[PDB]
C-alpha cells in the first residue's frame, strides 16, 4: 500500500547540490529530501556548472557529473531546437515514451518536423521520404539496387479478364 | 577430354572476376594436364558495375 508499517523506520537519503560559482552559507547548507531544486540568485551572462552529491548520513558519496547551464541561452527542454549542440529535437515532454527523448535524441522510427518538434510515426504511414526510401520497404515500393533497375510492366493481358 | 563446367551464376548477384582455379580429387589416378577458363572478348561486366 501507500504507508507500509515497515519502511517506516528506514530514514532516506539526501541529496546536496554543489555550482561551480559557490552560493551562500544559507543555500548550500541545506538537505534536500526530494530531488527537485530551485535558486535565484543568477547572471544573465555567466554559465553555471551543477553537480549533485547524494549522502546517506554523515558519508559524502562521489560527485554527479556536472551540467552546463547558461541563463541566457537554452537548453533540452526550452522547446527551441539547436542543433549546434547536436539537438535532432527538442520539445518540453521529458519523457522517453515519446518520439523525442529527454537526451535531445529523437527514437527509433520517428521524425520530428516542427519547432517544438511534435513528431510521428513513419512506418505505417502512407507518405514516402527522402530517407525512407532504403529503410521502409513497405511504404515506397521495391528498393532498386545501386547496380540494377527495375521495370515494370505495360500493356499486360491476363486469362479470366471480367 | 577437355571436359567444360559451365559456371552456374545468377545475374541478380554482382559479378566477380575469377582469379585462380582449384581443382581436387581423392583417387590417384587422375592425372590433369591443364585446367582453363573461358571469358567475353566483347565486354568487361567487372570494370563497368563499380
Amino acid at each position: 500500500t501507500a504507508d507500509t508499517p515497515l519502511c517506516l523506520q528506514c530514514k532516506p537519503l539526501k541529496y546536496k547540490v554543489v555550482r561551480d560559482p559557490p552560493l551562500q552559507m544559507d543555500v548550500a547548507s541545506i538537505l534536500h529530501l526530494n530531488r527537485k531544486f530551485v535558486d535565484m540568485d543568477l547572471n544573465l551572462g555567466s554559465v553555471y556548472q551543477y553537480w549533485v552529491i547524494t549522502i546517506s548520513g554523515t558519508e559524502e558519496s562521489e560527485p554527479s557529473p556536472a551540467v552546463t547551464y547558461i541563463h541566457g541561452s537554452g537548453y533540452c527542454g526550452d522547446g527551441i531546437i539547436q542543433k549546434d549542440q547536436g539537438e535532432q529535437c527538442d520539445d518540453m515532454n521529458k519523457i522517453n515514451g515519446d518520439g523525442c527523448s529527454l537526451f535531445c535524441r529523437q527514437e527509433v522510427s520517428f521524425n520530428c518536423i516542427d519547432e517544438p518538434s511534435r513528431c510521428y510515426f513513419h512506418d505505417g504511414d502512407g507518405v514516402c521520404e527522402e530517407f525512407e526510401q532504403k529503410t521502409s520497404i513497405k511504404d515506397c515500393g521495391v528498393y532498386t539496387p545501386q547496380g540494377f533497375l527495375d521495370q515494370w510492366a505495360s500493356n499486360a493481358s491476363v486469362s479470366h479478364q471480367d | 577430354n577437355p571436359l567444360i563446367i559451365p559456371v552456374v551464376h545468377d545475374l541478380s548477384q554482382p559479378f566477380y572476376h575469377s582469379q585462380a582455379v582449384r581443382v581436387s580429387f581423392s583417387s590417384p589416378l587422375v592425372a590433369i594436364s591443364g585446367v582453363a577458363l573461358r571469358s567475353f572478348d566483347n565486354f568487361d561486366p567487372v570494370t563497368l558495375s563499380s
